[PDB]
């Protein structure tokens, strides 16, 4: 708790941001009422389950209309440019392979 | 005096409707008052209407 646990307990806090519905959970976050209904769990269960598609729909909005940002098209993108990024240099490679020597160094055409 | 079942009921539906009596209207506004809901009582969730 004094030595390990400051080191993991952030891990396994993005573990569950990964996993656990974030909007959701810091909906839920926040329980009481100030003078309105509708503020209770039930009804923000209901709105939060109704809200993926609309906070789909907001972003999709944000991407058409307004201008865009890096880390939007980035995250549209990532697979492209994270975990796959290498398919694009055997891509290349590959389009490359004709007069590249590779066929003399264990690889076949 | 001959205690048939249906004389003594006969004999006994008085006391037995005045206890009734007293037992109902005490049900009735204690009980009923103090745990029964009127008109359909339920919980009401609202959702607004997102974009
Ligand atoms: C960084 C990488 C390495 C981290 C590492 O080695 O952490 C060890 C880790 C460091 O302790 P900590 O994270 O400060 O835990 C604080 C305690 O919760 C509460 O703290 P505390 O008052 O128990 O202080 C523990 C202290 C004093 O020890 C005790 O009071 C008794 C400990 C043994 C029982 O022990 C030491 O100073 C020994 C350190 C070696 O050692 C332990 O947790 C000790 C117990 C390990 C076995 C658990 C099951 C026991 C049954
Ligand atoms: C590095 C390599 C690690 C090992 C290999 C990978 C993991 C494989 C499994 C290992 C054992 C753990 C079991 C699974 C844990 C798990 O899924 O946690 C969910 C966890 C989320 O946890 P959470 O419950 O949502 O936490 C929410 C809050 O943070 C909660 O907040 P909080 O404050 O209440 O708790 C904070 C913290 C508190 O955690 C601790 O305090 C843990 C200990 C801290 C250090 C202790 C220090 C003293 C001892 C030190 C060690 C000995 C040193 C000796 C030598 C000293 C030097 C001489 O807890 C955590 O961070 C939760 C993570 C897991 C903690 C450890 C659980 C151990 C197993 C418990 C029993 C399981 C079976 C029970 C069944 C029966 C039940 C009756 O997710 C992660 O952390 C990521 C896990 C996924 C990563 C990949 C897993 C692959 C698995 C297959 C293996 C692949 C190859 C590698």
């Amino acid at each position: 708790a004094n030595f390990v646990i400051p080191y993991l307990k952030p891990v396994a806090d993005f573990w569950n941001s990964l996993c656990i519905d974030q909007h959701q959970d810091s909906l839920f976050q926040f329980k009481g009422q100030t003078g309105s209904l509708g503020t209770d769990w039930t009804s923000k269960y209901l709105r939060s389950e109704q809200d993926v598609y609309n906070h789909k729909y907001l972003q999709y909005h944000k991407r058409v209309h307004e201008a865009p940002e890096l880390t939007d098209v980035i995250s549209d993108n990532v697979y492209r440019l994270t975990l796959f990024a290498g398919v694009e240099r055997v891509l290349s490679v590959r389009q490359a392979q004709a007069i590249l020597k590779t066929q003399f160094a264990g690889a076949t055409e | 005096t001959f205690g048939e079942l249906q004389t003594a009921d006969d004999y006994l539906h008085v006391l037995q409707l005045r206890s009734q009596n007293k037992w109902v209207k005490n049900y009735w506004n204690r009980s009923l008052q103090e745990t029964g809901k009127t008109n359909k009582a339920h919980v009401i969730s609202p959702q607004e209407q997102l974009r």
